[PDB]
């Protein structure tokens, strides 16, 4: 089409390294401007795509993010800069990552980091808490809660250090019939 | 030394593709492309000529393919559609609307194939004609309406039963002359045209569900999953659908993750109990043989409706209209059933699929039945019917898609106005009569619509295999049937977000995703049985359609086989396909099948034996 | 049969008219964007 | 209250079983039996008196069933025969004869079969024949010889081809009467048995290989994960063969291993193959060439003596003398060949194997062919070769049959004299005039002999294959062939023993157990069509029974379900057996298929898994 | 079946105990009898089946073992009190382990035994090196034999302790579709 | 052509003295224990 506010070349190389279309790209940038005309510019020839930035409750408004419990996680997984801010980059990483033709594998990876909130690489008992208490609005008694982490638990406990790697995640919700059709985010 | 650069150059290319999916920042995917695209250029060190042009090929090639699959994103419909189906209620409701988009695609597939191969063949011959012309002379009998017919034409009951004008079109198989072919040299025979692309398209459809259903298993997705161990992880690590915009679907997820847990912790493995013995299995016992009873009920109805004449307003239409009503009311009956079977909802709702799959398949197989019998009664008859005997004597070919369009046309307008009824004016019915009412019509019966994807899923499969079972007699079918499929899509679509509310929870009959597909290769079988028995057996209409006077379906083949190649080939074939060839195939694959169940058998209690030790 | 031919068929023109009615309701409702059933909220709120 | 109790004693009696397969000396064994039945005699407060007395006889059925098998276990041949050539060979060679024994033990239930069904109700109704009696009045024609055959019967010529008194006896296909039954009421007709008799074994044949190679896969060996990660681990602890007896055969064990382990060590590209530029290849190619030329001649030499007449000594057995010189000489000449291919062993092998199959196959049809030519001929004759129509018309079944029949007798003579001359002669040769010769027979060539494990089995495979191929014909074939494979066992085990030597190195093409299984099904398979054909297409003979002047071989069933079920459903079966619902049949197996080996594929893999994880 | 050598309650308690049938437990009876018929009494009542022992040089002079490299093995891992004796029950318990019928568990347990010379429950560098040795008669290098251990090691050590515990010598050998077939001695 | 003798045909008499020869020969055969072929420390010396 058109693509004036991309160069061909950012363009080829933004699909040649995500899993969008021109055509996707176009409209996420519109979806991005949308959120904020005044900091997002008309044209972003050049370095502008990873420059400009929205805060974090500029981009949960939006209605892909707003009932999600873990938008804030999903924010600050995905930005690169720890600031507070997510760039036009990371947006369209994070939009690449929940879309459909996104692989199994970068998906478990991205759900682990996401759901790994004190970001140590590990699925700890506090981290399954939070998560819990989070999916069920805390109206599960602290009894329940804990039994269900229990549970959690000691599946995947391999090594037996009571907590859940990457490895032992990845090979347990790989095998969950229906992950792939939850964690998907569709734009 | 020399292949060091080949291992370089392969490395690189297999990194730049393995780049687009790694958990990396844009930043560092750019650079890693970067660096990748220059050691492309540093190949240099390359041999010319061959290699040269093989990588100058390869990258033309990739690219054409990028950009073909740009201009290919444009052409997919209803994205933002079900973008704002699937924010508003879900992954599962908007799985059905992803399905309907998938059929409608495969039918514009055999819509195209049966335009390019059959029907735009027999318009060119058409248009082509002249009158008083040789084709013209030859095909007067079954082109050209006669004046009775032309005087009649525009009566509301010959467009009721689709003759007049739409029997002497392209529509239906009469139309189509047996003396069409478009070879100087190599004929384009239009009748063998016909036949195989009939053939082709059963066997298209049935290649494209499985490579579908393959690609949905594996090569794209996870293709496991055959333990229970992982319970409490699959229902904490999947508890939330990432797909939910509303927030009321929002807050019935919470609610349904609670009532998960509760369960889980408390119900699933601490506390099985029972409260009237020997009471609920009387009344599940009675509901059963009720059920029975509609099913039956329904088989007496359907024939008796086929015996019904007198060419009135509904006498025409009785048996669309029966066969419509029990289509769109049993699944209700058999869910208020189901309410009062106390019946677990999980198991309650595969009840309810085998149940309307069963009055399906009944229904189906009792229409083929009543028409069949319709036909040998109007047949023998022989020696309104002025109509019917137009074309040169007694399509039945013709009357059989008929009957099969009217089906279809039927099902349509009785689906618009069960969704106008039950959806809309019930919805508008709870919504300002609630208050009036002596009990609460929002919180007791009837409370407000629910899109049953599985229901729906079920229809829209009875009618792609309607389709499949008319094809052959109405090589148009799909076409009309194209219509029906983008209205059907629209008016659910439109009940969805103006009538219908989120289920409180989604207790799904099949842990699989290609559950719908396996649907339609059930049916898609079903279909292509009875058409197979027609054209084995049954004898075309003398003076009508593509085969006309001729002996057997397959006989024009047949003939262009003898004529064309020598005797002994020939024989070798009809030898080839005798019974006694294909019967031992048959009974070694029964009892491959039987040893194979026994096999799998014994490592599925082996898996549950080695799950149980832990 | 009805009285059926005023130049055209009567079915005909009844057909003609339902058509444009057709049109004209479903371009109404493509425009219109309405949402009959209730939020939870609603139904809970006014059940005192 | 009670439950625990009899969970206790239910895990008790599960230990009771699973002693026998403990890693524990015999007082542990001992202590532990001893202390369980204790447990269980000595619970106080049993279950009822009905279901006490159920558990008596559960403990009455468990020691019957040890006593029938330590009553069997007396019944199983040559354990000491195998157990001497295992010990002195290996478990590769006596698998062969274990493969023997199987082989035999299913012809013999094939013959138990045949005898109580069809053999023994016919010699009852002859022995209960008398002279003038209403059963000899019409069986005269094809039980009692006119005097020109009587006469003849003792020349030499009729013996050869089976034309004197095997001919009129329970042999062959035409001496059966059609009138032959038993009771007044619900009659057994003897040509119904013989029919049902020969579908029947036919099906229970593929059932018993299939239930083979089901338990033989239960057995543990299904659990290879087919790959090659586990190279020098199966090399290194599967390396010995424990049922090694003779030191030659440990040496060459012991050099064998030397041989794998270096060569595993110097594979993987640490030695790069290389060969002569362009010879081998060519070479290769001029082979495969020649043995496409050998396998032309072989079927133009069926077809040449097939058309050979006379009565001279070798003119009756002109066809089965050729194919079983072809049969046994060929593989030789494959074999040889194998040296100029230089390929690698194991390939070299399967190659051979792959050969020496596709000879038998192209040898059954060319005989198939043969036997259909001479057999039109024949019936083209008429409008000592005459005197075979002294039975009453061509009986062409009893001609196929005496044809089959001399095929497996010339078999059985002519793998005598070559097991006499190619082993036991060459050996004598090569062991005593070896201080004369120039070449050194032992050394260089030829050795003493190699049993060929695997030609071996492609031989008992064909002649099985023939066996079931004239079986229809020649009811007591497989009884005879008893006779045959007994006397091949014996002398294949001298064989064995006085003339073979050990293998320098053994190499198996398939590496599974159940390969020879799979060799006797495809086999099996090919055969079954031939006569399914003939069944269904073939009109039977008009005087010699069971099926004289029948419409078809399947008349007489049809005829019995008519006279049954006169019900239209017996049409409504011929509707089901047809073409145009066959074929939906036969595609909804080929999907369904796959389906399952999938599914087992993943229920291993997942199987796997589990084991992993503990 | 006579029944005169052995009691009925023997013969049942041993059925019991073992795969083999009455007739198979005569003819090891006669067997064993005729290694030395001096010392083995020709009647077996009672206790004497689980006392009378041969030496192991009087067992490997039978056909069935003279040849095996492992037959020193075999003899000590299935002597029960060891001591340079093996008795009529660890003779059937030898025979029965190496019969057709014996489950491929037990016969993976027997396997892991012999080849444990050192007896710590786990197949180390040493054994694999004596395990060699015997397979090829010494002809192999100090080089190969210690290359082709380390191989075997990579292969089967995924707990990186430099040794073959019993499970991953049962995950490895399960696999193997040759060791039914020569873990076997017919008698 | 072979003729009849008394009582008795040519080939019979052939086949009855060829069975009893072959019987004979079997029985012996499975007396003698013979082993033909050499092994490899009896085929070494033949250097000398
Ligand atoms: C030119 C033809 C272009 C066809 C475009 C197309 O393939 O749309 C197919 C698309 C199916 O979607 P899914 O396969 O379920 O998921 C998207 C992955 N492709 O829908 C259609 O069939 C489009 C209708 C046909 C063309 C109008
Ligand atoms: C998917 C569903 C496909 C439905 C196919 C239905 C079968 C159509 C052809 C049936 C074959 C047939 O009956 O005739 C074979 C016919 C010749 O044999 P006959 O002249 O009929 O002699 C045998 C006596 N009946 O062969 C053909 O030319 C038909 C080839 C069809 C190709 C498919
Ligand atoms: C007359 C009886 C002669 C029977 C000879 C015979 O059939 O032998 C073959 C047959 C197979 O032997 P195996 O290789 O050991 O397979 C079974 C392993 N579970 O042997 C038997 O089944 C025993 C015969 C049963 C007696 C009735
Ligand atoms: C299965 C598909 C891909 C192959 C179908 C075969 C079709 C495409 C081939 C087979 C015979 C061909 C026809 C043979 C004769 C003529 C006559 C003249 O008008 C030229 C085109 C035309 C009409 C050809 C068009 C292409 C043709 C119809
Ligand atoms: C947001 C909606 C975007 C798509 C609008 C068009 C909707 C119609 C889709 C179906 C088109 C079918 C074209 C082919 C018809 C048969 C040839
Ligand atoms: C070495 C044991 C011999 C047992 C008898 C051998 C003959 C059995 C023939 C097969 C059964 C008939
Ligand atoms: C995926 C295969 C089904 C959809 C194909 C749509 C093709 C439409 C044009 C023909
Ligand atoms: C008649 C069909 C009844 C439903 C069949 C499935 C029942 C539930 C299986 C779990
Ligand atoms: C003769 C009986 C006619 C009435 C009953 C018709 C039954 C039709 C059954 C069709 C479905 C079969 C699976
Ligand atoms: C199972 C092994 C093959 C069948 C053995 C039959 C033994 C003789 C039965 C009469
Ligand atoms: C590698 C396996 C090769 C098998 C070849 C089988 C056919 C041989 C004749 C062509
Ligand atoms: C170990 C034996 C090697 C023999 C090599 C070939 C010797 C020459 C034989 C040629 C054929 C006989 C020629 C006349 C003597
Ligand atoms: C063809 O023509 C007429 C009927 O139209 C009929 O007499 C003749 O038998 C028919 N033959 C064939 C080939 O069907
Ligand atoms: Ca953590
Ligand atoms: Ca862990
Ligand atoms: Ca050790
Ligand atoms: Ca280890």
């Amino acid at each position: 089409s058109k693509g004036g506010v991309f160069t061909r070349e950012q363009l080829d190389e933004y699909q040649d390294c995500t899993f969008f279309t021109r055509k996707d790209i176009i409209r996420l940038y519109k979806r991005f401007y949308a959120l904020n005309p005044h900091k997002v510019p008309t044209n972003m020839q050049g370095n502008r795509p990873a420059i400009t930035t929205l805060t974090f409750e500029e981009v949960e408004k939006m209605p892909e993010l707003k009932e999600n419990p873990f938008k804030r996680r999903i924010c600050e997984v995905f930005s690169e800069d720890g600031r507070g801010n997510l760039s036009f980059d990371d947006f369209l990483d994070m939009f690449s990552v929940f879309s459909e033709m996104a692989p199994l594998q970068l998906k478990l990876k991205y759900a682990f980091r996401i759901y790994d909130y004190d970001g140590d690489e590990l699925l700890g008992h506090d981290d399954l808490s939070k998560m819990i208490r989070s999916l069920t609005r805390d109206e599960l008694s602290d009894v329940e809660v804990e039994f269900i982490i229990e549970r959690i638990i000691e599946e995947a406990d391999l090594d037996g250090d009571s907590s859940i790697n990457f490895a032992e995640f990845e090979h347990v919700v790989s095998r969950s019939p229906d992950f792939i059709r939850t964690f998907h985010i569709r734009i | 030394s020399k292949d060091r650069i080949l291992k370089k150059i392969q490395q690189k290319k297999e990194i730049i593709q393995k780049l687009r999916g790694q958990p990396w920042y844009m930043k560092r995917k750019r650079r890693t492309l970067k660096v990748a695209q220059k050691h492309l250029q540093q190949q240099e060190a390359k041999v010319s000529k061959a290699r040269l042009y093989k990588a100058e090929a390869g990258r033309r090639l990739t690219q054409a393919s990028r950009w073909l699959d740009n201009l290919k994103i444009y052409l997919i419909p209803w994205e933002a559609k079900i973008r704002k189906i699937e924010s508003h209620f879900g992954s599962v409701v908007s799985s059905y609307f992803t399905f309907h988009r998938w059929v409608l695609g495969v039918n514009i597939t055999i819509t195209f194939i049966m335009c390019m191969f059959v029907v735009i063949p027999e318009w060119l011959a058409d248009s082509r004609t002249q009158f008083g012309d040789d084709r013209y002379n030859k095909t007067k009998a079954i082109k050209v309406m006669p004046p009775a017919v032309r005087a009649r034409a525009d009566e509301l009951s010959t467009v009721w039963d689709f003759g007049g004008y739409f029997q002497y079109s392209l529509l239906f198989y009469g139309f189509y002359s047996k003396e069409t072919f478009f070879g100087e040299t190599i004929k384009y025979r239009v009748p063998v045209a016909y036949f195989f692309c009939n053939i082709f398209i059963l066997g298209f459809s049935l290649f494209i569900i499985l490579r579908k259903m393959a690609a949905n298993n594996r090569r794209g997705t996870l293709s496991s999953g055959k333990t229970q161990q992982y319970l409490f992880n699959w229902k904490a690590f999947t508890g939330w659908d990432y797909t939910i915009g509303n927030p009321e679907t929002a807050g019935n997820v919470y609610m349904a993750n609670v009532i998960k847990f509760r369960e889980a912790i408390n119900d699933d493995k601490q506390k099985p109990s029972d409260k009237h013995p020997w009471i609920r299995f009387v009344a599940r016992v009675l509901t059963n043989l009720f059920i029975c009873a509609m099913y039956v009920f329904s088989i007496w109805a359907i024939m008796q409706c086929g015996t019904l004449k007198g060419e009135h307003f509904f006498a025409q239409n009785a048996t669309a209209i029966t066969i419509s009503l029990i289509t769109l009311v049993f699944p209700n009956i058999f869910d208020l059933l189901g309410k009062i079977e106390k019946l677990h909802p999980r198991n309650a709702l595969r009840f309810q699929l085998g149940r309307v799959l069963v009055l399906y398949i009944l229904n189906y197989y009792t229409l083929i039945y009543s028409l069949m019998l319709q036909l040998e009664h109007l047949q023998k008859e022989k020696n309104r019917a002025s109509l019917r005997m137009s074309q040169g004597g007694l399509c039945w070919e013709t009357i059989i898609g008929q009957e099969i369009t009217k089906l279809v046309t039927m099902d349509l307008y009785m689906t618009v106005a069960s969704i106008f009824l039950i959806d809309f004016l019930r919805g508008l019915a709870c919504r300002y009569l609630n208050l009036y009412w002596p009990w609460d019509l929002e919180r007791t019966f009837p409370e407000y619509g629910e899109f049953k994807v599985a229901e729906n899923v079920l229809h829209l499969v009875n009618n792609q295999g309607m389709i499949w079972l008319g094809l052959f007699f109405v090589p148009l079918l799909p076409m009309l049937n194209n219509i029906k499929l983008i209205i059907l899509m629209y008016i659910r679509g439109w009940a969805a977000m103006t009538c219908n509310v989120p289920a409180s929870q989604i207790f799904r009959a099949s842990r699989s995703s290609n559950f719908f597909f396996a649907l339609l290769i059930l049916f898609l079988f079903l279909c292509t049985l009875p058409v197979g028995f027609v054209i084995a057996s049954k004898t075309p209409s003398k003076s009508c359609g593509p085969f006309g006077n001729q002996s057997f379906f397959y006989s024009v083949i047949t003939d262009v086989l003898h004529e064309n190649l020598d005797k002994t080939l020939v024989n070798g074939i009809k030898y080839s396909l005798s019974p006694g060839i294909i019967i031992p195939v048959l009974v070694l694959l029964s009892l491959v099948i039987y040893f194979l169940i026994a096999m799998v058998t014994g490592l599925s209690q082996a898996n549950q034996d080695l799950s149980f030790q832990l | 049969d009805q009285f059926v031919a005023p130049g055209l068929r009567l079915w005909m023109l009844i057909a003609l008219v339902g058509g444009v009615l057709l049109i004209m309701i479903v371009i109404v409702c493509c425009f219109m964007r309405i949402r009959i059933p209730r939020t939870k909220r609603q139904i809970d709120l006014i059940a005192a």
